């Protein structure tokens, strides 16, 4: 089966160069058009990025002409993308997709990859700050809690309650890019008022790049 | 370094029908990489090889895209690749599930069957997916070997 | 009225305050507007009278402007 | 380049009806249009190529149409695993160009639920480090329309408030919204009455919840 | 240009005439920002001349 495996995450400084690969396997990688796309958060992707693996012909868009340079390798069957002058609006997930037709012809995308999250900013750390369980706002027979984390840009994490015990009200709010340049994670839970104080509710942070797990009781 | 001069002087072409662009722009515009093809049709199959025409050869033997850009070069071979005793040396596929894609290769010799359960060549409902053309020299202008 | 039209990007403000034939010759070379002046009392109304009328330089404001046209003569004649 | 304009940009229907997705170009382009299907979180998937042929693996319920400048995508029967954003790609002819649209969200139609209003006062642990923030909870609401405004002593507030909306749930088909009012340490003690205004279509009156510090 | 000249303008660029709009195919902006930073080499540094 045709499948395209890409690399993982890669944070780069605002002004350096990024080198993201696109490994292909499962088919004869001799006559097939390779493309590249990147869906921006909220926006869309619009550019061709078609490169000929067999020959040495490349094609770029109009907005990205001298900033991106691609290359191919007929031995390892893996193309490489080199995008210079990284801006603050290009931090998104990059995808590489094949074509439905061969090199002489052209068609839409048929086989997609897996994604490559590229970020261009500074690094930071999170901070577990619990909310306040106000008993006045308990109308409706239930209550609410929270594990609002502080500002931190790298977020390869996930949240839960009691190490995954409670599976009621696990809606995780997406992060937003604040004016400082970081992200803030929000996570609440709806529990009945009769379980206030008796049952414990402690979120769990699994931030791997920081190697720090802070568990604070609300 | 192409020339595009050995095709306009001579007039031995059968059907000089270009597609996509004109024949005059082929001498000035640059090209990144060119691709050539080689196949022999059964005379009346030249009209089927066109961006929009169908039949028995442009569906599962050689698919041409609707946005193709090139030129068709056909010429008769009634004396170069013809034999009075028999020219049983060229075959073509006529049984395959679904049409092919532009610029595809389907070199195979497996038996043909509508459903699964791969059958043997000796059977009742399974036959060979390929058949020989049978080019002769004492026939009309239709059954003549043309190289496109 | 063309002066008060717009003042988006203004620079190099220089106001110098204090028949007839007044001749002027404008030259733009290496970003320098050479302006010459000359006067000669004439009486004919047909065309430019004969003479020499040595010109005198008055202003050499560079302005770094590649001038290509000139228009907007007076009105109410 | 030929730009793609999508007027609806949204389609809220129930599983079992037919879709009315549209994809209109600027000029009188040919039928070289191809739609896509990208599940939120997963990778995109081809749906119909060349606007007149069915792709591989796509069921018979998907059947596109269109010619020249009036393109449309008509789905036979909607499936719960087919609710995603659909993008259409337009390709040029000579300079090997490819242009994409904007996308049309397909949310499952559900009855209008009342958004649960909850407010969380900041804790003393955050006040010691500054940057006091108040969170107003708005969950269990079907329509994506909520104007979260704070009452700074019976006034308005904007610029220092960022809202985050989750995706549609698969169990109860509800959404979740959480607004954060970024303020300063010395500014939080200046005011005492903080309220959260909730403007929802299903609510006959704006629910306002406040607390006393 | 010519020695000691200024070309302050913001009209779109095009090889031929027919003044185009910023959204076009062969028409682009005639100016581009530098992009000065502080974590780069000695080459990409702001120098006031």
């Amino acid at each position: 089966q045709v499948q395209l495996v890409q690399s993982g995450a890669e944070v780069k400084k605002p002004g350096a160069s990024v080198k993201v690969s696109c490994k292909t396997s499962g088919y004869t990688f001799t006559d097939h058009y390779m493309y590249w796309v990147r869906q921006a958060p909220g926006q869309g992707l619009e550019w061709m990025g078609v490169i000929n693996p067999d020959a040495g012909s490349v094609t770029y868009a109009q907005k990205f002409q001298g900033r991106v340079t691609m290359t191919s390798d007929t031995s390892t069957s893996t193309v490489y993308m080199e995008l210079s002058s990284l801006r603050s609006e290009d931090t998104a997930v990059y995808y590489c997709a094949r074509d439905l037709f061969f090199i002489p012809a052209a068609n839409s995308f048929d086989y997609w990859g897996q994604g490559t999250l590229v970020t261009v900013s500074s690094t930071k750390g999170p901070s577990v700050f619990p909310l306040a369980p106000s008993s006045k706002s308990t109308s409706g027979g239930t209550a609410a809690l929270g594990c609002l984390v502080k500002d931190y840009f790298p977020e390869p994490v996930t949240v839960s309650w009691n190490s995954g015990a409670l599976t009621s009200g696990v809606h995780t709010f997406p992060a937003v890019l604040q004016s400082s340049g970081l992200y803030s994670l929000s996570s609440v839970v709806t529990v009945p008022s009769s379980s206030l104080g008796t049952q414990t509710y402690i979120c769990n942070v699994n931030h791997k790049p920081s190697n720090t797990k802070v568990d604070k009781k609300v | 370094v192409a020339d595009y001069s050995v095709l306009y002087n001579s007039t031995f072409f059968s059907t000089f029908k270009c597609y996509g662009v004109s024949a005059t722009k082929l001498n000035d515009l640059c090209f990144s990489n060119v691709y050539a093809d080689s196949f022999v049709v059964k005379g009346d199959d030249v009209r089927q090889i066109a961006p929009g025409q169908t039949g028995v050869i442009a569906d599962y033997n050689y698919k041409l895209p609707d946005d193709f850009m090139g030129c068709v070069l056909a010429w008769n071979t009634r004396n170069i690749d013809a034999t009075s005793t028999g020219n049983y040396n060229y075959k073509y596929r006529y049984l395959r599930h679904g049409k092919l894609r532009p610029f595809e290769r389907d070199i195979s010799n497996v038996p043909f069957s509508p459903d699964g359960k791969p059958c043997t060549p000796p059977a009742l409902n399974c036959y060979w997916p390929l058949n020989d053309y049978g080019f002769y020299t004492t026939t009309g202008i239709g059954y003549q070997p043309y190289r496109v | 009225t063309m002066i008060f039209d717009n003042a988006f990007n203004c620079t190099f403000e220089y106001i110098s305050d204090a028949k007839h034939l007044r001749e002027f010759v404008f030259k733009n070379k290496d970003g320098f507007l050479y302006v010459y002046k000359g006067y000669q009392p004439i009486d004919v109304v047909r065309d430019l009278p004969s003479g020499f009328n040595t010109l005198k330089p008055i202003f050499k404001l560079p302005l770094g402007i590649n001038i290509t046209n000139f228009r907007a003569i007076l009105t109410a004649f | 380049e030929i730009v793609l304009t999508q007027s609806p940009a949204t389609l809220s229907l129930s599983p079992g009806e037919r879709a009315t997705l549209s994809c209109r170009a600027s000029q009188s382009v040919s039928s070289y249009l191809a739609w896509y299907q990208q599940k939120p979180g997963q990778a995109p998937r081809l749906l119909i190529y060349d606007a007149t042929n069915r792709a591989t693996g796509i069921p018979a319920r998907f059947s596109g149409s269109g010619s020249g400048t009036d393109f449309t995508l008509t789905i036979s029967s909607l499936e719960p695993e087919d609710f995603a954003v659909y993008y259409c790609q337009h390709r040029s002819n000579w300079p090997r160009m490819f242009t994409f649209g904007q996308g049309t969200k397909l949310e499952i139609k559900r009855t209008v639920a009342a958004p649960s209003v909850f407010i969380f006062p900041p804790s003393d642990e955050q006040l010691k480090s500054g940057t006091a923030s108040v969170v107003c909870l708005l969950n269990n609401f079907y329509p994506r329309e909520a104007k979260v405004q704070w009452k700074v002593d019976n006034a308005l507030q904007s610029g220092n408030s960022q809202e985050s909306v989750t995706e549609q749930d698969s169990k109860d088909s509800t959404y979740s919204l959480s607004s954060t009012l970024t303020l300063s340490k010395a500014d939080y003690e200046k005011h005492k009455v903080y309220a959260c205004e909730v403007t929802h279509q299903g609510l006959s009156s704006p629910v306002t919840k406040s607390f006393n510090r």
